[PDB]
């Protein structure tokens, strides 16, 4: 009954070398005749095989990564490793290790997965911009754009709590600049747009940034 | 199908002298494992067949080792080294891997004898038969060693065709001869329309065709 | 090398039957075994079918596998669809010295009527333009089957660089919503006549367009 | 003592599919893992057995059949299949248990000019039964007119040749195929794997 | 001792059906395949069917394909041949012969043991007992110091007929010819014997014909003609 566990740094700077290890409990890497692989998936995207190894000596690599990947195994600690040199924003992914009982088998036992993000960004606070109203009759749509903040956590409210109806705040995206960006939208009557003021309260605890931005038509 | 062609059906042999039968297949017989699954069967008079050789040259249990199989490809050979009198009958070959699983036509083995001319007798219809309205005239060739003979019915010197049946015996245990009966059937009316009935016999033992005849009412 | 291709999503009601296709790009999908993984969000993927027709210990028999060499595809099929089966499914094979995963397919067991997406395209604001950056924002909202694909075009010429997109998330409506951004330099933002956001949902494509003027 | 799989896969000569070979393997130990783990086969499926279990299993006999077909004919070796190779050259049965192994031999069985030594049977009055082998050269009577065998005429020679050239598409390249056939009778086993 | 004992043959009208049984002994029936082979009177051997050791496969000669059905019962060690829509060309002796040990996919040599056969006769001819006519010895049968003399047995449809001379007492120089099949469907035969020509006046010659299928016994004295 084999258990796999990915280990390594969850944040790598661009152009550096990514380095993971898969410590294995319950079976012996050398004593078994299993194959041992690495599989990754960028967030929101499908799985992509990276490489498998066999302790007999033969090792198989994804030809799109062959120059950058090497895979090793040491029996002394019963683990095998991933190293991905010359890393860029495109290698942000959940990395999984899995095994295989024979070449052309199925990946039976998997690790939990570890996410590594690639970004050379120190703690930075958002720059909040207005999404000015446009649109549907009596259902204008309106919002806040929250750009370029390196720490992932960011809360957003509208009208300091008095507006929740029609409000949605989307999950963050990780740009190629290594920074997070996020947006928040509310749909309100187009009748109300000339009187009722709409203020979005943006809070980003790591950088000590609180901003309240008014969004107005133009 | 795979056609199995045997040696000439008449294979008259001298006792104590070797004999041999040829089986030839329409296609080569070796199978994928490199064996040739050709059998040799012996059928004595009034008996079901017995297997003498399997796989071209392997002798079945209880077969005297004078029997011998040989051959390869499309040409095979059953060989006896010292014919004995027990070896009389029909010998069939057989292929075992082609699905039609056809057998040879058979080779009849008879004792070879000095030439013996037949003794001819003729029988007119009985009087009881002529009450029935039919008439049967039996010609009787007796003790000829060559089995080949020609017997023809002339009625008032006119030949008869499609009118008669011949029937031969099997070779005699003691004197190695055959005997043949030819029967001519006519309606009683047509029979009484003629006077001279003869059968004329041709055979190696007669240096000119012998005729046996009778005349109605003499 | 080869690719495996699957549909973006399939959906059906509980107790019904749904089939997912997997088509090899080149070579015979029948050459080597093909596997099917179920992936629940946040977990590593589970094997439901291996060797094309086999269920691992644990997998119920509602899941079956099948080959169709006439179309060079294999198919995973679930009958007796049950809400717990709502997940992502991947096919995989191995030819040459490579293992290949399919694109994945987002199965949806239906709990509410399907809803057409609502799409709004916000141009970059004058505030940001004065910051020497430009960002187009595509907000997609209120669609039930929470699967969607988005394409950006600059005058019918497809844009690829500088696009990032949210995978859909449930909103307070119990429907789904998602968001896509095209980042631009303000030089390029005024260098085209218009920009377009193409949304695809349930095999139907809505677009909205914003012009720099 | 280990089994002569090497004599089967590494034979410098491999037969024509119409005249496919068969070696019987018995009284030895088979490390099937040398086969199923090889990345060089282009095709490897067992039927009625999972390849894992091979090294933990014991059969009375094992029957390697071997031949050369072209690329897109390899889909026909598998049981229940039809077409030229399945109907007239080599037919597996519907109850087949065992593996079908293939690999591209273009470097080995192709020559500049075309290698014509490999042939297949184009016509036959009925389909093969499973594992039947047919090496006839009788002239096929496709037509109502009787044939005197000597001549072609509208009658056809049964064997046609693969024109195996290096520059052919991967579909029209030679592919050596081995078919393992595992036989379990009520006799003591004679071919086991290392774990058994 | 290995044994294969067929039964169930006989006279079947055309178009009708008959079922044959082969009862095996002395060997583990379950372990071998089985075959039905037929021999028509006077002709060679023709293979009819094959069944697999386990019953899994059945292959037929195209002449009986669609009309015949082979089957075994491994619990009662019995091979069967089901014959339907019987034609005249199916008249033969039917044998069972042992098949290969194990699967006919892999083991091929067979027909190592055969049964005694069962006779199957497909005809539309009502069972009839023979008329027995004297073949009286004449000066045209005397030749030299001998007298050929006989019985002509005609018009009997079932095949087996038996002739003795003088209740078995006379055997020497006796020929009973094989039956032949006449235009009408009936079988005609003659039995014949040479005797010392001197005896014709002193010793009396009687042939005895037995036809079990029609339950008919006829004795016929044979006397010289005046
Ligand atoms: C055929 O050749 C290799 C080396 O060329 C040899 O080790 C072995 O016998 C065979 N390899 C297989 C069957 O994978």
């Amino acid at each position: 009954q084999v258990q796999l566990q990915e280990s390594g740094p969850r944040l790598v700077k661009p152009s550096e070398t990514l380095s993971l290890t898969c410590t294995v409990s319950g079976g012996s890497i050398s004593g078994s005749n299993y194959f041992w692989g690495w599989i990754r998936q960028p967030p929101g995207k499908g799985l992509e095989w990276i490489g498998t190894i066999y302790y007999g000596g033969s090792t198989y690599y994804n030809p799109s990564l062959k120059s950058r990947v090497t895979i090793s195994v040491d029996t002394s600690e019963n683990q095998f490793s991933l190293k991905l040199s010359s890393v860029t924003a495109a290698d942000t992914a959940v990395y999984y290790c899995a095994n295989l009982a024979w070449l052309r088998g199925y990946f039976d036992y998997w690790g939990q997965g570890t996410l590594v993000t690639v970004s050379s960004a120190s703690t930075k606070g958002p720059s909040v911009f207005p999404l000015a109203p446009s649109s549907s009759g009596g259902t204008a749509a309106l919002g806040c754009l929250v750009k370029d903040y390196f720490p992932e956590p960011v809360t957003v409210s509208w009208n300091s709590g008095a507006l929740t109806s029609g409000v949605h705040t989307f999950p963050a995206v990780l740009q190629s600049s290594g920074l997070y960006s996020l947006s928040s939208v509310v749909t309100v009557p187009s009748s109300s747009l000339g009187t009722q003021t709409y203020i979005c309260n943006v809070n980003h605890k790591p950088s000590n940034t609180k901003v309240d931005k008014k969004v107005e038509p133009k | 199908d795979v056609v199995m062609t045997q040696s000439p059906l008449s294979l008259p042999v001298t006792l104590g002298q070797p004999a041999s039968i040829s089986c030839r297949s329409s296609q080569s017989l070796e199978y994928s494992d490199g064996n040739t699954y050709l059998n040799w069967f012996q059928q004595r008079p009034g008996q079901s067949p017995r297997r003498l050789i399997y796989k071209v040259s392997k002798r079945d249990s209880g077969v005297p080792d004078r029997f011998s199989g040989s051959g390869s490809g499309s040409d095979f050979t059953l060989k006896i080294s010292r014919v004995e009198a027990e070896d009389v009958g029909v010998y069939y070959c057989m292929q075992g891997t082609h699905w039609p699983l056809t057998f040879g036509g058979g080779t009849k083995v008879e004792i070879k004898r000095t030439v013996a001319a037949p003794s001819v007798f003729i029988f007119p219809p009985s009087d009881e038969q002529l009450k029935s309205g039919t008439a049967s005239v039996v010609c009787l060739l007796n003790n000829f060693y060559p089995r080949e003979a020609k017997v023809q019915w002339k009625v008032d010197n006119a030949l008869q065709s499609g009118n008669s049946q011949e029937s031969v015996t099997e070779q005699d245990s003691k004197d190695s001869t055959y005997s043949l009966s030819s029967t001519l059937t006519l309606s009683k009316a047509d029979y009484e329309k003629h006077k001279v009935y003869a059968c004329e016999v041709t055979h190696q033992g007669l240096s000119s065709p012998v005729t046996k005849s009778f005349n109605r009412g003499e | 090398n080869f690719m495996l291709t699957q549909p973006h999503s399939v959906s059906e009601s509980p107790g019904k039957t749904v089939t997912i296709s997997c088509t090899r790009s080149s070579g015979s999908i029948a050459s080597n075994y093909v596997q099917w993984y179920q992936q629940r969000p946040g977990s590593a993927p589970t094997t439901v079918i291996y060797e094309d027709n086999q269920r691992p210990s644990g997998v119920p028999d509602r899941f079956s596998g099948s080959i169709d060499s006439s179309s060079n595809s294999v198919s995973l099929t679930i009958s007796g669809l049950k809400t717990e089966d709502e997940a992502d499914y991947y096919c995989q094979s191995y030819d040459s010295s490579n293992w290949v995963f399919g694109g994945g397919t987002k199965l949806t067991v239906l709990g509410q009527p399907k809803a057409a997406p609502s799409v709004t395209l916000f141009p970059p604001s004058s505030e940001e333009l004065q910051a020497n950056k430009a960002t187009l924002v595509c907000l997609i909202s209120d669609f039930y089957p929470g699967a969607v694909t988005v394409a950006w075009k600059a005058d019918s010429s497809p844009v690829k660089a500088g696009v990032e997109t949210t995978t859909p998330s449930k909103q307070s409506n119990n429907k789904y919503a998602a968001s896509s951004y095209l980042s631009l330099t303000p030089e390029q933002w005024k260098s085209h006549r218009s920009y377009s956001c193409q949304v695809t949902h349930e095999g139907s494509t809505v677009e909205k367009t914003v012009a720099p003027t | 003592n280990l089994c002569p799989f090497g004599e089967v896969f590494n034979a410098t000569r491999f037969a024509s599919v119409y005249a496919w070979n068969r070696k019987r393997i018995s009284n030895c130990v088979a490390d099937y893992s040398v086969l199923y783990n090889s990345a060089s086969f282009s095709t490897f499926k067992c039927y009625g057995v999972s390849p894992t279990k091979l090294n933990d299993l014991c059969f009375t006999n094992v029957y390697a059949d071997s031949f050369v077909i072209r690329g897109d004919e390899v889909r026909q070796i598998a049981p229940g299949q039809t077409g030229k190779i399945a109907d007239y050259n080599y037919k597996l049965p519907d109850d087949f248990t065992g593996c079908v192994i293939a690999w591209n031999s273009n470097n080995l069985d192709s020559k500049v000019g075309g290698n014509y030594n490999y042939l297949y049977r184009l016509f036959r009055k009925s389909n093969l039964k499973p594992f039947e082998r047919d090496i006839s050269t009788e002239i096929y009577q496709a037509g109502s007119t009787p044939c005197n065998g000597v001549e072609g005429f509208n009658c056809y020679f049964p064997l046609q040749s693969y024109g195996f050239q290096p520059t052919n598409g991967v579909g029209y390249q030679p592919y050596r195929v081995v078919v393992l056939s595992f036989e379990l009778l009520h006799a003591p086993a004679t071919v086991c794997g290392p774990g058994s």
